[PDB]
C-alpha cells in the first residue's frame, strides 16, 4: 500500500542542524514531485519546500531558502529535507507531501504521518475560524484570496484538505471543483475568481476537523488560517 | 585576355561550388525534418559544405586584389579579418574532411565497436572542436596580418613578417604540413583500409551485386583523394618552389593565381563529388524534390 | 447428393437477398443530395505536431474529453498526449512491440493495444501507485489483433485476422460473445453510438453488422473488391464508411442493407488505411498509403480537401467527441493536429 | 505564462522524452531478423541452435545483441503483417535439402521444394523487402545426400542434368534459388549449408550480419 | 462431415439476412441528409469556429 515515513525529528538546540527524511513505499516514487509542508502547534500549514521528479526544479519557501535543502534519492526511494542553523520559528510538524503533475492528475493527494520537531504572495484567508455544527446537516466553509486564481486556461487552482484530530491532512477537492479519489460525493467545492466555498453536505462524525485551503497559481504556496468543525 | 579570363575562372567556381553546396546543406535539412540531424555522417556533409560555403563567399572580396589593381580598399581592420577568415574556412574544411574519412574507417572497418561513439552529440562536439582547433592553427594568419606597403600610391593587404629573410621558411612549411601534407595521409590511409575491408569472406564476391557494391565505392574512395589532392598540390608546390625563386616572372604569377583558383575549385567539387557519386543520395534529393 | 442440393440453395438464397435490395433502390443518395450545396474547400492546418514516435505509428484514439489521445508505434511505445499542449501525458512500454491497434476507453480509465502477439492488453491509466499497469491480457484469438474497442470498463470488443470478433468480459478474461462468419482476416471494426451493434471490415471484401447482445450477424454488406482495411459508423448509427484495398470508399445504410455511394478518384489507385466522419458526418476524412489524408463530402462524394502533412503511409486518423480537430498518424513516426479556421 | 502546474506537466513531458530518445537509441543498435521457412524445413531448428501468434527469441554474439522474430504461428494472410517487418537487417530463410523428391501433405500434388521456391520468391521479390539481404540456410545436408543416391535429383529439376553427387547436385539447387532473386543491385544473399549436428550456424549469421551492418554505413556515410 | 455440416449452418444463416425488414434507399438518404443539417452548425470542422472558442489556436 502507498506509504510515507517520516524521521528525524525531535528535541534540537537553537541554531543547530537535523536531517528529515521521507521515505517511500508502495507508489512509484521516482515519478512523483514531492513537497515537505509543515504546521506550527496551533497554527495553520506552511509549506517549505518543493523538489520535482527528475530533480530538476527545486522551491523554497522565502523563511526557510538558503537554510534547508530538499534532495531525494530515486534508487532507494527516499526524500531529503537538510536544514541548518534552525530557530525556534522552525517548531512544527513536517509532512511529506506527494504530488504528480500530469493533466488531469491530483496534486497533494497523499500526506506523510509527519514528524516533530521541537526547538529550545498571495494570502489565503479564512476569517471563520470555527463553526458549530451537528450531524446530518449541510455546512459551508468560506476561503479568501487576494490573487484571482483562475488561470487564462479554465483551471482554478484551488485545493482543499482536511486534517481530523490526530491524523494527517487529506485531500478533499482539487483544482477548485474536482473530487479526489476515495472521497465522499457528499463533499462539493464551488466558487469563483477570489471567492471560493466549501459544501459538505450531509455531515457526519468523520468530517469534523480543520479545513484548509491552498493556492496552487504559484509558488510559494499558501494555505488559509482554517476553519474547525467542532460538535 | 588575362584579364577577363582570371575572373571568369574565379566567377564560374563562385558560383557553381556555391549552388552545390546548397543542394547538399538544402537535402540535408529537409532529410532531418527540420530538426537536429540524428545521424553522424548526416552532422558532417552538412559542416562540410558550410565551410566550403564561407570559403567561397569570401572569394570575391579576397580576389579584387588580384585582377583590377592590388589595391585593399578595405583597410587594416578588414585586412586582418578576412585573411584569418578565408585561412579559418582553409584548415576547418580540410579537418572536416580529414575527420569524416576517420568516420567512415570507422563506420566501415570497425562496423560494432563503433557504435557505442558514433552518436549524433559526439559528432556535433567534434565539429566543434574542429573549428576550435581551426582558430588555433591560424594562430600565426591574424597576428602577422599587417597591412604592406607596396612601391607607388597603392597598397595591398597580405602577411607582414617581422623576419622575411628567415621566417619565410617555417610560415610556408606550417601551412603545407598541417592543411596538405598531413591530412592527406590520413584521407589517403584511411580510403585504401575501407577497400580492403569493406567486404567480408561470406560475402558473395562473385554476385553481381558485391562487386557493384566494390566498384561503387572504389571510384568514390579515390576521386575524394584524387580531387584534395589536385586541388592543392599545385598551390603548395608553388608554395614551396617560391622559396627558391626570388624574381618571379609573368608565366609564375600566372600560375600561381591559376593555383589559387584550384585551392578554391575544393571547395566546389566536394559537393558535386557526394551527389554524383552516392546513388542513395541522389536518389533522395531526387525523392526529396 | 445432399451437399450439391444445399449449396444450392445458398445461392438462391443471394438471389434472394440481391433482388429485394434492388426492389429498394428506388433512388440513389447522389440524386437525392444534388440539390444541396457543396462544402466548398476545405483547408485546415497543423495546429499541432505530436513528435516522440521512433518508429511508423500504426494506431490512434482520440479521449472523450477531446483532449487526450492515445497512439501506438511499432517502437514498442503506447504514448498518452495532451493535444492541446503537445505534452506526453504518459508513456506505455508495450510487452510485445508489434502493436497494430489502440483503443481509448470511453471513461478514460484504461486503454488497449494489440499486435501480432494474438493477445489484447489493458492499461489501467488510474493507479494509486501513479505508474500505467497492465490489468488485464485477453488471449484467445489465434490471429493476429486488428481491432479493439471498449463499450465500457468491463467490455471491450476485439477483431483478429483468425476470421473471427469476440466480445470480451475484461473482469473475468474470458470472451463471452464470439462473432463468426467472416472467411477472411477481419482488418477494423466499429461500434454504433448506443453500443449495441458493431460492424467489421473483413478481407473477403465484406461488411458485416453484428448484435452485441445477441452475438449473431445480422446483416452482410458486400461491393468492395478487395480487403477492406478500415470502417467507421456514421454519427446517428444508421449507416457505415468502409476503405478498401481497391482504393475506394463505400457507403452503407444499415436499414436499406446496401450501398448507398462510393468516395474514390482516378488519381487514387492505392489502399486505404483508415476512415473517419466529421461530428455532423458531413465530412468523410480518410487515410491513404499516397501519403494524404482525403477530406470527402459524405453526401456529394467530392473530395473536399486534402490534409498533405505526412511523408509516409497515413495508418490512422481520428476525429474528436467534439469534432474540433481531426489527428492523423503515420509511418513517418509523427502525428498531426489539423482543424480549419474561419 | 504557464501555471506551475503546467510547468511541471511541461517538465514531464521533457522527462517522457529523454527515456523515448534514450530507448530510440538502444532499438537502433540492435540486429532485428525475420525467420521464414516451410513446414518440418528446420525453421524451429534454427531457433533451438540459437536459444501466442509471433515468438520471438534473443540472443547476444560478440557485442551485438540479435532479435529474432519467427512468424511460423501467423495463419492468416502474410501480406497484410509483413510490411510490420519493413527495415529488419536481414531475412534468415530455411530450405530443407532433403525435400526435393517429397509432396505437401494436403496438397499431394505441389512439390515441397517448389513451394520453398515459390515463398522464396514471394519474399525476395517482396516489395516491402527491396533491399533486405538474405540469410538462405539449407538445412538437412546428411538426409539430402543420403536420398540422392537413390531418389535422383531429376524428380525434382527435370532440367538437371548434373552427376548424381551432393558436391554438385546441392549446388544446382542453391543457384535456383538465387537464380529467383528479382533484384540482383540491391541486395546480396549469403547461402550456407547447416546441419543437425553444426555448430558455425551462428557464427555464419553474425558475419552475413556484419556485411550488412557495413552495407548500411557505405550508404549513410556516401561512399555507396 | 465438415462441409455438409458447414453447408447448412451458412444457408440458415442467409435465411436470416432476407427476412430483415428494408426501408427505401429514398428514405434512408434521407434521413441521411436530414441528420447532417441538423446538425451542421455545431460541426468544427465543416463550419470553423472563431479564434477565440478554437482550442488549437
Amino acid at each position: 500500500d502507498v506509504q510515507l515515513v517520516e524521521s528525524g525529528g525531535g528535541l534540537v538546540q537553537p541554531g543547530g542542524s537535523r536531517k528529515l527524511s521521507c521515505s517511500a513505499s508502495g507508489f512509484a516514487f521516482s515519478s512523483f514531485g514531492m513537497h515537505w509542508v509543515r504546521q506550527a502547534p496551533e497554527k495553520g500549514l506552511e509549506w517549505v519546500a518543493y523538489i520535482s521528479s527528475g530533480s530538476g526544479t527545486i522551491y523554497y519557501a522565502d523563511t526557510v531558502k538558503g537554510r534547508f535543502t530538499i534532495s531525494r534519492d530515486d534508487p532507494k526511494n527516499t526524500l531529503f529535507l537538510q536544514m541548518t542553523s534552525l530557530r525556534s520559528e522552525d517548531t512544527a510538524m513536517y509532512y511529506c507531501v506527494r504530488s504528480i503533475y500530469y493533466y488531469g492528475s491530483s496534486p497533494f493527494d497523499f500526506w506523510g504521518q509527519g514528524t516533530t520537531l521541537t526547538v529550545s504572495d498571495i494570502v489565503m484567508t479564512q476569517a471563520t475560524s470555527s463553526v458549530p455544527v451537528t450531524p446530518g446537516e449541510s455546512v459551508s466553509i468560506s476561503c479568501r484570496s487576494s490573487k484571482s486564481l483562475l488561470h487564462s486556461n479554465g483551471n482554478t487552482y484551488l485545493y482543499w484538505f482536511l486534517q481530523r484530530p490526530g491524523q494527517s491532512p487529506q485531500l478533499l477537492i482539487y483544482r477548485m471543483s474536482n473530487l479526489a479519489s476515495g472521497v465522499p460525493d457528499r463533499f462539493s467545492g464551488s466558487g469563483s475568481g477570489t471567492a471560493f466555498t466549501l459544501t459538505i453536505s450531509r455531515l457526519e462524525a468523520e468530517d469534523v476537523g480543520v479545513y484548509y485551503c491552498m493556492q496552487h497559481l504559484e509558488y510559494p504556496l499558501t494555505f488559509g488560517a482554517g476553519t474547525k468543525l467542532e460538535l | 585576355y588575362i584579364n577577363i579570363i582570371m575572373p571568369s575562372v574565379f566567377g564560374t567556381i563562385c558560383l557553381l561550388g556555391i549552388i552545390g553546396n546548397s543542394t547538399v546543406i538544402f537535402a540535408v535539412v529537409k532529410k532531418s525534418k527540420l530538426h537536429w540531424c540524428n545521424n553522424v555522417p548526416d552532422i558532417f556533409i552538412i559542416n562540410l559544405s558550410v565551410v566550403d560555403l564561407l570559403f567561397l563567399l569570401g572569394m570575391p572580396f579576397m580576389i579584387h586584389q588580384l585582377m583590377g589593381n592590388g589595391v585593399w580598399h578595405f583597410g587594416e581592420t578588414m585586412c586582418t579579418l578576412i585573411t584569418a577568415m578565408d585561412a579559418n574556412s582553409q584548415f576547418t574544411s580540410t579537418y572536416i574532411l580529414t575527420a569524416m574519412a576517420i568516420d567512415r574507417y570507422l563506420a566501415t572497418v570497425h562496423p560494432i565497436s563503433s557504435t557505442k561513439f558514433r552518436k549524433p552529440s559526439v559528432a556535433t562536439l567534434v565539429i566543434c572542436l574542429l573549428w576550435a582547433l581551426s582558430f588555433i592553427s591560424i594562430t600565426p594568419v591574424w597576428l602577422y596580418a599587417r597591412l604592406i606597403p607596396f612601391p607607388g600610391g597603392a597598397v595591398g593587404c597580405g602577411i607582414r613578417l617581422p623576419n622575411p629573410d628567415t621566417d619565410l621558411y617555417w610560415f610556408t612549411l606550417y601551412q603545407f604540413f598541417l592543411a596538405f601534407a598531413l591530412p592527406f595521409v590520413v584521407i589517403t590511409a584511411a580510403y585504401v583500409r575501407i577497400l580492403q575491408r569493406m567486404t567480408s569472406s561470406v560475402a558473395p564476391a562473385s554476385q553481381r551485386s558485391i562487386r557493384l557494391r566494390t566498384k561503387r565505392v572504389t571510384r568514390t574512395a579515390i576521386a575524394i583523394c584524387l580531387v584534395f589532392f589536385v586541388c592543392w598540390a599545385p598551390y603548395y608546390v608553388l608554395q614551396l618552389t617560391q622559396l627558391s625563386i626570388s624574381r618571379p616572372t609573368l608565366t609564375f604569377v600566372y600560375l600561381y593565381n591559376a593555383a589559387i583558383s584550384l585551392g578554391y575549385a575544393n571547395s566546389c567539387l566536394n559537393p558535386f563529388v557526394y551527389i554524383v557519386l552516392c546513388e542513395t543520395f541522389r536518389k533522395r534529393l531526387v525523392l526529396s524534390v | 447428393s445432399e451437399l450439391d442440393q444445399l449449396r444450392q440453395e445458398a445461392e438462391q438464397l443471394k438471389n434472394q437477398i440481391r433482388d429485394a435490395r434492388k426492389a429498394c433502390a428506388d433512388a440513389t443518395l447522389s440524386q437525392i443530395t444534388n440539390n444541396i450545396d457543396p462544402v466548398g474547400r476545405i483547408q485546415m492546418r497543423t495546429r499541432r505536431t505530436l513528435r516522440g514516435h521512433l518508429a511508423k505509428i500504426y494506431a490512434m484514439h482520440w479521449g472523450t474529453d477531446s483532449r487526450l489521445l492515445v497512439s501506438a508505434s511499432q517502437d514498442g511505445k503506447l504514448i498518452i498526449w495532451d493535444s492541446y499542449t503537445t505534452n506526453k501525458v504518459h508513456a506505455i512500454p508495450l510487452r510485445s512491440s508489434w502493436v497494430m491497434t489502440c483503443a481509448y476507453a470511453p471513461s478514460g480509465n484504461y486503454v488497449a493495444c494489440g499486435g501480432l502477439d494474438n493477445i489484447c492488453s489493458i492499461y489501467n491509466l488510474k493507479t494509486r501507485e501513479g505508474n500505467v499497469r497492465v490489468s488485464r491480457e485477453l488471449a484467445g484469438h489465434t490471429g493476429y489483433l486488428s481491432c479493439c474497442r471498449f463499450l465500457d470498463d468491463n467490455q471491450i470488443v476485439t477483431s483478429s485476422g483468425d476470421t473471427t470478433c469476440a466480445l470480451w468480459d475484461i473482469e473475468t478474461g474470458q470472451q463471452t460473445t464470439t462473432f463468426t462468419g467472416h472467411t477472411g482476416d477481419v482488418m477494423s471494426l466499429s461500434l454504433a453510438p448506443d453500443t449495441r451493434l458493431f460492424v467489421s471490415g473483413a478481407c473477403d471484401a465484406s461488411a458485416k453488422l453484428w448484435d452485441v447482445r445477441e452475438g449473431m450477424c445480422r446483416q452482410t454488406f458486400t461491393g468492395h473488391e478487395s480487403d477492406i482495411n478500415a470502417i467507421c459508423f456514421f454519427p446517428n448509427g444508421n449507416a457505415f464508411a468502409t476503405g478498401s484495398d481497391d482504393a475506394t470508399c463505400r457507403l452503407f445504410d444499415l436499414r436499406a442493407d446496401q450501398e448507398l455511394m462510393t468516395y474514390s478518384h482516378d488519381n487514387i489507385i492505392c489502399g486505404i488505411t483508415s476512415v473517419s466522419f466529421s461530428k455532423s458526418g458531413r465530412l468523410l476524412l480518410a487515410g491513404y498509403d499516397d501519403f494524404n489524408c482525403n477530406v470527402w463530402d459524405a453526401l456529394k462524394a467530392d473530395r473536399a480537401g486534402v490534409l498533405a502533412g505526412h511523408d509516409n503511409r497515413v495508418s490512422c486518423l481520428g476525429v474528436t467527441d467534439d469534432g474540433m480537430a481531426v489527428a492523423t498518424g503515420s509511418w513517418d513516426s509523427f502525428l498531426k493536429i489539423w482543424n480549419g479556421s474561419s | 505564462t504557464l501555471s506551475a502546474e503546467d510547468k511541471a506537466a511541461v517538465e514531464r513531458s521533457k522527462m517522457i522524452d529523454r527515456n523515448l530518445r534514450e530507448d530510440g537509441e538502444k532499438a537502433a543498435r540492435e540486429v532485428k531478423l525475420l525467420l521464414l521457412g516451410a513446414g518440418e524445413s528446420g525453421k524451429n531448428t534454427i531457433v533451438k541452435q540459437m536459444k501466442t501468434g509471433i515468438v520471438e527469441t534473443h540472443f547476444t554474439f560478440k557485442d551485438l545483441h540479435f532479435k529474432m522474430f519467427d512468424v511460423g504461428a501467423q495463419r492468416s494472410e502474410r501480406k497484410k503483417w509483413i510490411h510490420c517487418f519493413e527495415g529488419v537487417t536481414a531475412i534468415i530463410f530455411c530450405v530443407a535439402l532433403s525435400d526435393y523428391d517429397l509432396v505437401l501433405a494436403e496438397d499431394e500434388e505441389m512439390n515441397r521444394m517448389h513451394a520453398s521456391m515459390k515463398l522464396f520468391d514471394s519474399i525476395c521479390n517482396n516489395k516491402w523487402f527491396t533491399d533486405t539481404s538474405i540469410i538462405l540456410f539449407l538445412n538437412k545436408k546428411d538426409l539430402f545426400e543420403e536420398k540422392i543416391k537413390k531418389s535422383p535429383l531429376t524428380i525434382c529439376y527435370p532440367e538437371y542434368a548434373g552427376s548424381n553427387t551432393y558436391e554438385e547436385a546441392a549446388a544446382y539447387i542453391q543457384c535456383q534459388f538465387e537464380d529467383l532473386n528479382k533484384r540482383k543491385d540491391t541486395k546480396e544473399i549469403y547461402t550456407h549449408f547447416t546441419c543437425s549436428t553444426d555448430t558455425k550456424n551462428v557464427q555464419f549469421v553474425f558475419d552475413a550480419v556484419t556485411d550488412v551492418i557495413i552495407k548500411n554505413n557505405l550508404k549513410d556515410c556516401g561512399l555507396f | 462431415t465438415a462441409s455438409i455440416a458447414q453447408a447448412r449452418k451458412l444457408v440458415e444463416q442467409l435465411k436470416m439476412e432476407a427476412n430483415i425488414d428494408r426501408i427505401k434507399v429514398s428514405k434512408a438518404a434521407a434521413d441521411l441528409m436530414a441528420y447532417c443539417e441538423a446538425h451542421a452548425k455545431e460541426d468544427p470542422l465543416l463550419t470553423p469556429v472563431p479564434a477565440s472558442e478554437n482550442p488549437f489556436r
